[PDB]
Formats: C-alpha cells, sequence, structure tokens
RNA sequence: UUCGUUAAAGA
RNA sequence: CGCCGCUAGAGGUGAAAUUCUUGGACCGGCGCAAGACGGACCAGAGCGAAAGCAUUUGCCAAGAAUGUUUUCAUUAAUCAAGAACGAAAGUCGGAGGUUCGAAGACGAUCAGAUACCGUCGUAGUUCCGACCAUAAACGAUGCCGACCGGCGAUGCGGCGGCGUUAUUCCCAUGACCCGCCGGGCAGCUUCCGGGAAACCAAAGUCUUUGGGUUCCGGGGGGAGUAUGGUUGCAAAGCUGAAAC
C-alpha cells in the first residue's frame, strides 16, 4: 500500500457543486512522465508537491 | 423401419418393441415425429401425440403418414342420441352418474 | 483444501504446418475415481487468434480448435472452425454501402461437412461524386449465386489440409475479388464464419497423417 | 509450488473475462480453454455497500485481488475479453472496466490482445420496458 | 378530463343503460 | 326462394342446442354433405361413406380421406413434408 | 420572349418526342448488310422481336428495351 | 400550427416505419425519428493507453476499437445533452463540426 | 429520490 | 435442461427490499429443446390503392415507369345506393407458451397509490381458419386535366459522349464522370401570387369572382347523446335529433 508524492505541472479548472475542488493533472515524480487527473480542494499553484494516498484513480473533465 | 427414414418423418402406427405389429399412435388423426438417430446403440426418439419423447429401437416399423379420419372430435355430438349410438357401438362405458348425486 | 495445488497442467499442441505447434497450457483436475483426466480434455475447445500461428499475419481471422486426444502429457488439438474478431467484423460496415451475404453447406473429401459464410461490402470508386453506391439488386442476387457457387467447387474435393492452406492467405477472398470485378468492385470480401457440424470418426491415423 | 513453467521467459497465458454492467462488475480468470476457473472476485466481494459495488473503486479492488491470486498461482499474460449486458440492455460496458483495465495493467498481468466479445442479438428481440418504456 | 376517457365513460354509461333495457324491457 | 337466412342446413334441428354450436356445426355439415371433385375420374361424385372414408361414384375407387372434408390441411402439410423428405438427398 | 415559332434544331432535338411541335419519331429504318452472301435487310430501329434472315437463318437484331442491339458491327444507313 | 415541415421524422414516401427501441428509456420510436448516432470509442482511456502499452506483451501490435450504434429518443436526448433547442432560423441547419 | 393547494372582482 | 471448474454472493434501484443462493445462484466452456424476431447494411431511399412491406433460395400469378412509324377508336373523369381490402386492440374454434405483458399479487417513495420504479405472472403478444371495420387510418391538405421561376441532388428506364476501370482481343454487356428526356419521393431561394399569419410551386391562376365532379361546416356546450332503424356472438359500428 504505497503513499507517493507528486508536484503540479498544470491546472485545468475548478469543479464542484460549490466550485471548490480543482481538477489537477499533476505528474509522476517517482516514475516517468505519466498522466493522471486528480481532484484537489483548496488553493493550489503550479509546482505544489501533493500527497497521494492512492495513485490508481483518474478524474474526468467537462 | 425407423432406421431407414430421416429425422422429422411424420409416421403413425409404430411399434414399441420390434415385432408386436403396431401399438403406438393408432387413433384417428394422430402421428409421431421421428428424431435423434444413433449410429452405435441403435435407438431413435419419437415424439408421441401426448408430447412424450420416447426412446425406442431402430428396427421396429411404422406406416408413413397420418391416420385417416382426422378431425373426428371437431363436431359436437349435439344430442344424447348420437352419444347413445356411439357408446352402444363401442362398449358399455356409459353409466356416467355423478358421484355426489 | 487448496485444489489448485493438486491440479495438473497439460500443454496444447496445435496440428501441423500453421507455422508452429505451441498454443498454451491448460488445467486438469486430476485422474481420480470415475472421472478420468482425459474425460473433459476430449471435449475442451479453444478460440485463438492469429499473430502467434502464422508468423506476423493479420491479427483478426481467429480460429476455433478442439482437443482431439492427449499423447504423453501433450494435449493435441484439431480444427473446429474459423471466425473473425468482433471489432473487425463491426468495422467496414458503412452507412452508405451495401452488405451482400452468402452461406452454403458443403461436404469435404473425407466425412467432414461444414457451413461456410461470406460477406461482401460494396465499394466507392476513386473520383466518384455519387455517395450512394448501391446496385439494382439483380447484380446482388447474381453475386450471391456466384459466391455460393465458388465455395462449392473449392471445398468440394478438398479436406482439412487444403482448406486450411486456402484459408490462411485468404485465397477464397482473392478469388472472389478476381471473379467479382465484372459485376461490381466489392470491397474486402471475407468469409467471416465457418463451423464444423458433422464429424465422422476419431481417426488417429488420419490425425497422424495431418501431422506428417 | 513452481507451477506450470520452469525457467521463465515464455509467457503463461490466461483468458480474463471482464463483464461490466451498470450494477456490478465481474473479473474472471480462466485458462485458454474456458472451463477451469482460476480466480473470480466480483464487486460485492470487495465492497460492503450495494450502491457502490458498480464503482470503479470496486473494480480496482477486485482486479488487484484477482491479480494477486494470479501471481500466487503463477500465470503471466492475459487475453482480455470485454463484455456487457448486451442481450437487450445497453451494449456499452459499465464504468468499472475502464479503470479495471488500468488496474490489471498496473500490478503485473502482461496484457496480450483485447477483444470485445459481447453477446449481440441478431435482430433486436423484445425489450423489457414496454410501449412508453422506463419513466423517471 | 380527456376527451378519450370522457367518450369511454359515456360508452360505459351507454353499456349500463343497454343492460338496464335488457334487464327491464 | 331463399327461405332461411341464417340457419341454412341446420334448420332441420330448429330452436335447440345454441346459436354458436349450430353455427359451428353448419360449416362441417356443408363440408360432409357437399360433393367433391374426384381426382381420379375427374367427376364430382365423391359420396360420403363412414367417417374417414370417401367414395367416388364412378370407377368405384374408394379413398381414405379426412373425417369431415376430403383433404385436411394438416394432411396436405404432412404429404408435402413426406415428399420433401423423399426427394431430400435420396434418403 | 422565346422564339417559339422558329426554335433551334438543337433545342427541338433535346426536347421530348411528343412535347415538341412536329412530334417527329426518334426511330428510323436501318439496312443491315448480312455477311452471309449478299443480302441487305431493312429493319426497324427499336425492334421488339428477333430478326431471322431468310437465307442463312442467323439472328440479326437482339430484342432489347430501347433499341435493338446488333451482332458483329455490320453497316447501316439512315434513310428518311 | 405545424412547428416543422418534416413533422419530426423523415417518413414521406411510405406510410409505416418499424420502431426500434431506445437506449435509456427503452421506448419504441420509429427509426426515421429516433436519434440514431454511431459512437466510435477507443476501449482504453487515453491516460491508460500508455500504461497498457508499457505493460503489453506485444510492442504496440494491437489497437482495438469499439463501434456502437447508439440509439436515443428525442424525449431522453434533450435531457441527456445531445439535441439541445435552437432558434427558428437555426432549425434549417446541418450536422455540427 | 419526494415536495399538493391559495375564492371573487378591482388597474 | 444436461455435464466441468472456482467461489460467496448474484439481481434491481436515486437508495433498499420483494426473487434465487455451500441442496452451488451468478460466472465462464461444450451441447440439446422451444418459440419470437429479422439489427448494424437502412437513407428526408423503394413498392403497394391504403392499412402496410427488410435473412437465403425456388414456384405462382400481378403491376408502376420506360422503349415503342404496334393495335382498338371515344371506349373517358368523379361518384347516391352497393362492393373488396383495411394497423393495433378485441371476439369464436384448432395448435403452442421464448421474451414482453392488460388485469392480479407483493416489495419501495410519499400524508395517502391501487400510479410512475423493481420481482413474479393470467388474457394477449405466435401460426391457420371466421367476425368486428374503428385511430393523430395525417400531407390534419378529395380525384382527373392545363398553365405559371430557378438551382443542386436521388430512385427507374431510354438516348449521346476516339474519358477511366474491369476478361482473352477488335464484337456485345458490367462499375465511375457530363448532359437531356418521361413520370416519382423530396430539399433550398424567391415580391409569381395567395392567405389572419404560421406557411404554401400549391394552400397560386379568386370581387379582374365560372375546367369536370363527389362528400361534408353554419357560434360554443348539450352530443356523436336519447329514441327509432340496421349490422355484429359480444364489445360495439353506420344513420341521428330535440328540450335547455
Ligand atoms: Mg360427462
Ligand atoms: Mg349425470
Ligand atoms: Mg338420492
Ligand atoms: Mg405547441
Ligand atoms: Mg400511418
Ligand atoms: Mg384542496
Ligand atoms: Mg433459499
Ligand atoms: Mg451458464
Ligand atoms: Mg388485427
Ligand atoms: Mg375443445
Ligand atoms: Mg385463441
Ligand atoms: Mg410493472
Ligand atoms: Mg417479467
Ligand atoms: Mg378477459
Ligand atoms: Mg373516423
Ligand atoms: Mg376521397
Ligand atoms: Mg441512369
Ligand atoms: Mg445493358
Ligand atoms: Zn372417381
Ligand atoms: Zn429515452
Amino acid at each position: 500500500q504505497p503513499i507517493k508524492l507528486a508536484r503540479v505541472t498544470k491546472v485545468l479548472g475548478r469543479t464542484g457543486s460549490q466550485g471548490q475542488c480543482t481538477q489537477v493533472r499533476v505528474e509522476f515524480m517517482d516514475d516517468t512522465s505519466r498522466s493522471i487527473i486528480r481532484n484537489v480542494k483548496g488553493p493550489v499553484r503550479e509546482g505544489d508537491v501533493l500527497t497521494l494516498l492512492e495513485s490508481e484513480r483518474e478524474a474526468r473533465r467537462l | 423401419p425407423v432406421g431407414t427414414m430421416p429425422e422429422g418423418t411424420i409416421v403413425c402406427c409404430l411399434e414399441e418393441k420390434p415385432g408386436d405389429r403396431g401399438k403406438l399412435a393408432r387413433a384417428s388423426g394422430n402421428y409421431a415425429t421421428v428424431i435423434s438417430h444413433n449410429p452405435e446403440t441403435k435407438k431413435t426418439r419419437v415424439k408421441l401425440p401426448s408430447g412424450s419423447k420416447k426412446v425406442i429401437s431402430s428396427a421396429n416399423r411404422a406406416v408413413v403418414g397420418v391416420v385417416a379420419g382426422g378431425g373426428r372430435i371437431d363436431k359436437p355430438i349435439l344430442k344424447a342420441g348420437r352419444a347413445y349410438h356411439k357408446y352402444k357401438a363401442k362398449r358399455n362405458c356409459w353409466p356416467r352418474v355423478r358421484g355426489v348425486a | 483444501v487448496d485444489p489448485f495445488s493438486k491440479k495438473d497442467w497439460y500443454d496444447v499442441k496445435a496440428p501441423a504446418m500453421f507455422n508452429i505447434r505451441n498454443i498454451g497450457k491448460t488445467l486438469v483436475t486430476r485422474t481420480q475415481g470415475t472421472k478420468i483426466a482425459s474425460d473433459g480434455l476430449k471435449g475442451r475447445v479453444f478460440e485463438v487468434s492469429l499473430a502467434d500461428l502464422q508468423n506476423d499475419e493479420v491479427a483478426f481471422r481467429k480460429f476455433k480448435l478442439i482437443t482431439e486426444d492427449v499423447q504423453g502429457k501433450n494435449c493435441l488439438t484439431n480444427f473446429h472452425g474459423m471466425d473473425l474478431t468482433r471489432d473487425k467484423m463491426c468495422s467496414m460496415v458503412k452507412k452508405w454501402q451495401t452488405m451482400i451475404e452468402a452461406h452454403v453447406d458443403v461436404k469435404t473429401t473425407d466425412g467432414y461437412l461444414l457451413r461456410l459464410f461470406c460477406v461482401g461490402f460494396t465499394k466507392k470508386r476513386n473520383n466518384q461524386i455519387r455517395k450512394t453506391s448501391y446496385a439494382q439488386h439483380q447484380q446482388v442476387r447474381q453475386i450471391r449465386k456466384k459466391m455460393m457457387e465458388i465455395m462449392t467447387r473449392e471445398v468440394q474435393t478438398n479436406d482439412l489440409k487444403e482448406v486450411v492452406n486456402k484459408l490462411i492467405p485468404d485465397s477464397i477472398g482473392k478469388d472472389i475479388e478476381k471473379a467479382c470485378q465484372s459485376i461490381y468492385p466489392l470491397h474486402d470480401v471475407f468469409v467471416r464464419k465457418v463451423k464444423m457440424l458433422k464429424k465422422p470418426k476419431f481417426e488417429l491415423g488420419k490425425l497422424m497423417e495431418l501431422h506428417g | 509450488s513452481l507451477g506450470p513453467q520452469v525457467a521463465e521467459g515464455e509467457n503463461v497465458f490466461g483468458v480474463c473475462h471482464i463483464f461490466a454492467s451498470f450494477n456490478d462488475t465481474f473479473v474472471h480468470v480462466t485458462d485458454l480453454s474456458g472451463k477451469e476457473t482460476i480466480c473470480r472476485v466480483t464487486g460485492g466481494m470487495k465492497v460492503k455497500a450495494d450502491r457502490d459495488e458498480s464503482s470503479p473503486y470496486a473494480a480496482m479492488l477486485a482486479a488487484q485481488d484477482v491479480a494477486q491470486r494470479c501471481k500466487e498461482l503463477g500465470i503471466t499474460a492475459l487475453h482480455i475479453k470485454l463484455r456487457a449486458t448486451g442481450g437487450n440492455r445497453t451494449k456499452t460496458p459499465g464504468p468499472g472496466a475502464q479503470s479495471a483495465l488500468r488496474a490489471l495493467a498496473r500490478s503485473g498481468m502482461k496484457i496480450g490482445r483485447i477483444e470485445d466479445v459481447t453477446p449481440i442479438p441478431s435482430d433486436s428481440t423484445r425489450r423489457k420496458g414496454g410501449r412508453r418504456g422506463r419513466r423517471l | 378530463m380527456r376527451a378519450k376517457w370522457r367518450k369511454k365513460r359515456m360508452r360505459r354509461l351507454k353499456r349500463k343503460r343497454r343492460k338496464m333495457r335488457q334487464r327491464s324491457k | 326462394a331463399k327461405r332461411t337466412k341464417k340457419v341454412g342446413i341446420v334448420g332441420k334441428y330448429g330452436t335447440r342446442y345454441g346459436a354458436s354450436l349450430r353455427k359451428m356445426v353448419k360449416k362441417i355439415e356443408i363440408s360432409q354433405h357437399a360433393k367433391y371433385t374426384c381426382s381420379f375420374c375427374g367427376k364430382t361424385k365423391m359420396k360420403r361413406r363412414a367417417v374417414g372414408i370417401w367414395h367416388c361414384g364412378s370407377c368405384m375407387k374408394t379413398v381414405a380421406g379426412g373425417a369431415w372434408t376430403y383433404n385436411t390441411t394438416s394432411a396436405v402439410t404432412v404429404k408435402s413434408a413426406i415428399r420433401r423428405l423423399k426427394e431430400l438427398k435420396d434418403q | 420572349a422565346k422564339d417559339l415559332l422558329h426554335p433551334s434544331p438543337e433545342e427541338e432535338k433535346r426536347k421530348h418526342k411528343k412535347k415538341r411541335l412536329v412530334q417527329s419519331p426518334n426511330s428510323y429504318f436501318m439496312d443491315v448488310k448480312c455477311p452471309g452472301c449478299y443480302k441487305i435487310t431493312t429493319v426497324f430501329s427499336h425492334a421488339q422481336t428477333v430478326v431471322l434472315c431468310v437465307g442463312c437463318s442467323t439472328v440479326l437484331c437482339q430484342p432489347t428495351g430501347g433499341k435493338a442491339r446488333l451482332t458483329e458491327g455490320c453497316s447501316f444507313r439512315r434513310k428518311q | 400550427t405545424k412547428k416543422r415541415r418534416n413533422n419530426g421524422r423523415a417518413k414521406k414516401g411510405r406510410g409505416h416505419v418499424q420502431p426500434i427501441r431506445c437506449t435509456n428509456c427503452a421506448r419504441c420510436v420509429p427509426k426515421d425519428k429516433a436519434i440514431k448516432k454511431f459512437v466510435i470509442r477507443n476501449i482504453v482511456e487515453a491516460a491508460a493507453v500508455r500504461d497498457i502499452s508499457e505493460a503489453s506483451v506485444f510492442d504496440a501490435y494491437v489497437l482495438p476499437k469499439l463501434y456502437v450504434k447508439l440509439h436515443y429518443c428525442v424525449s431522453c436526448a434533450i435531457h441527456s445533452k445531445v439535441v439541445r433547442n435552437r432558434s427558428r432560423e437555426a432549425r434549417k441547419d446541418r450536422t455540427p463540426p
């Protein structure tokens, strides 16, 4: 059960019923340049290292 | 014999065991359906008028076609007189009295 | 209990001259009591695609196999049918074309009888403005008769060796494409399905003849 | 146990059926024949909630359990057969398989070619809904 | 009220009055 | 003159045994009392013998027919199936 | 303002057979030289039936909807 | 008055069209009236294509597809964001890019 | 996913 | 339903439950039996008088259109009465019954459901014989004939074009490109004109009012109702008021 870390490359947009989470396609530090999209609530910039508890998900955009 | 005819052959007056000169499907307007032949263990399924699929031998015989006189129960007897003459022709099967009465 | 520790492995041997004979490995329960280990193995089948039998041919045009018997920890299989993949069959079905179908029963040289199919899609020519590309349906009936007729005199006197040697490079489809252009330029005619429905006898001698 | 193959380098193949539905997700590992089931973990075997057994999280947990059992029983490669409720229901697969393919490709389980062997009817047999069909 | 079900209830009333006529001719 | 408008041949009975039963007996009484065209002599002399038996008047060729008609539709279907299985691939 | 009284002959040819003024027939009579010995046979252009030569008994014109297609390309003339 | 000239469907020469069932609500709609589209989807999400390509047996020798006749009705398609309402001058248009 | 009804005029 | 293997859940929903499950459900592989159904090919495409019609092959007759220096010579158009078909549902017999499913029984949500949702299921939905003759049976637009703009396409024939591709090769048919003709389903623009407008190449050629003919409307309800008559096994259909 690994717990990995990831720094933000780009910011796609904001999502939620309250408009609170931010769909972030972050990147993978510990592996090669692969792509998953994560829902992050709270303020975030480009370069923020993020704590990931499960690197198996993928959020969708609209 | 049923081993000669192909499957789906509508026949009548067939035999249970080979050599009893015609037992199954002998009433008027009835037939059987021959299916499911076997190369080894010479058996043949026949669909009877009751709907049962009986496995029989492949050496017993059957006349090809249906029994003439089909539709005999289409006419209502329409009076007690024709039923009296019918049962007087057949046998004394008619003291039909209600068991409650 | 752990039944998979008790279960046995038989590897699958394809019949001769695909290119190779290795297919895979299957599980056997064991030989115990009435249930012999060769009971279900006589009835097991396989549905294996290409690019592992014909040395980098097209990935579609799958093949149906059935295990005939077992011979020294090696379960030997034999031809049972030939299909195509669902994505390739659903592809090349255009809304502005015509899909001509055919099917025919035929008996081989030996006692194997098979029902083989045929699909043919009409073709838009190069430098064509009319986007419809239909036919007068008499050419469609004529080409149904033609594609029903061609397969009869291929698979009339040809047993499993020659019909597999014809269905590997799609020589039937190329022959229909050659005899097809006089009627209409039909695009990518295939067979799409064929299955064995009559098997005469075990014939281990004919199986050894199939090997060589 | 060593398993079927000694001195690895040749892939041991198995057929992995993925039955994706709107209410559940099946992942199933069989040999190349189609009879001997190797492993079978559904969505309800991993998620207690009945409303969340169709979830991609349920599909990933079932896929990780299936991949762990397949690594313990000693197979390497999987030919994936995707299917859905295609008789009269929606022919498109559910939301679980789209992440279950990722969950199989993550933890071992080298994927061969993938085919959509879905049961498709010939000529659109009688639908469960009715004249005016499902409402609300 | 729909004209369809108005005509059907007047049809049922016609059937009821017809059965009343057949009951007391 | 058209003396009966609905009962037809069944007017020999009268008022008894129901309109639906008399209507269902009417068609088969017409079928059993109508003369049929003989397929052998070409005449229309098929006289009704007992049930199952039909008899043409000329040339005395007795035929085993239906119970109330000359040919049952099921019997024609059986005859078509028997000739089809006859000429199907020579047994 | 179209000259209906004196139209163009190309226009009168491109118009329909009966819709135009004179209603001239599009058919003709052609003289097929049969290659048997010498014979030249007159035949209608839109021939509906077969044409058999009385000398060599060969088919001259095939029955075809429209106008009759021919055999090997024997010559013919337009006589009006 | 008549809102359209086509009266919804495309039946102009014939008199009856055999109905085909809908996908969501499963309602019988004639096929010249129902929203009949053809979805072409890759079976793998575009972020998992790289994962399956790295974990594949072959070195990119298979690319499967998914072709589905999607068949909605006009009662569910407006609710499901396909055939949104337009203007009177905008109803004379063709397929969108 | 559930969420009914508000008399009559009087501009 | 018959076998083989794994195993604790498999349905179904917004959520659960009614249902099946260590007697093995669901799942995968093989086969058997049943009946319904003809997708993708299927289109502002075709045919039929409409209702309607889509797997392959054979047989039976019928027909639109076209090519007709072919035939008869006004044989024609519309139609009171009358007659033939006529979706679905329903009714009466015989056969069978896979799915769906009127009614019905439950499980849910709501103040309450007997309703929309889910599970099972009767008549029916299937075939061959008889009846009923109704629909938003719609083009909400009678039939025949003539005239009055254009454009690009499509289905079927016919015609013209040392163009291209198809056999063996000049000789004929096939597939594509350009144009014309006839009738057919249609599309776009328009100040041709109409109409209250929507809109319409017909709903135009209508106060500048007349080509031939049939059926129907006279404010809205009562009411397609009662009473008559007539048809039907029945449900019901046709004709059809008045008082207020
Ligand atoms: Mg009794
Ligand atoms: Mg008694
Ligand atoms: Mg007493
Ligand atoms: Mg409105
Ligand atoms: Mg209609
Ligand atoms: Mg109240
Ligand atoms: Mg129980
Ligand atoms: Mg099963
Ligand atoms: Mg009906
Ligand atoms: Mg009875
Ligand atoms: Mg019945
Ligand atoms: Mg219900
Ligand atoms: Mg049900
Ligand atoms: Mg009832
Ligand atoms: Mg009416
Ligand atoms: Mg009329
Ligand atoms: Mg043409
Ligand atoms: Mg030609
Ligand atoms: Zn006689
Ligand atoms: Zn819908």
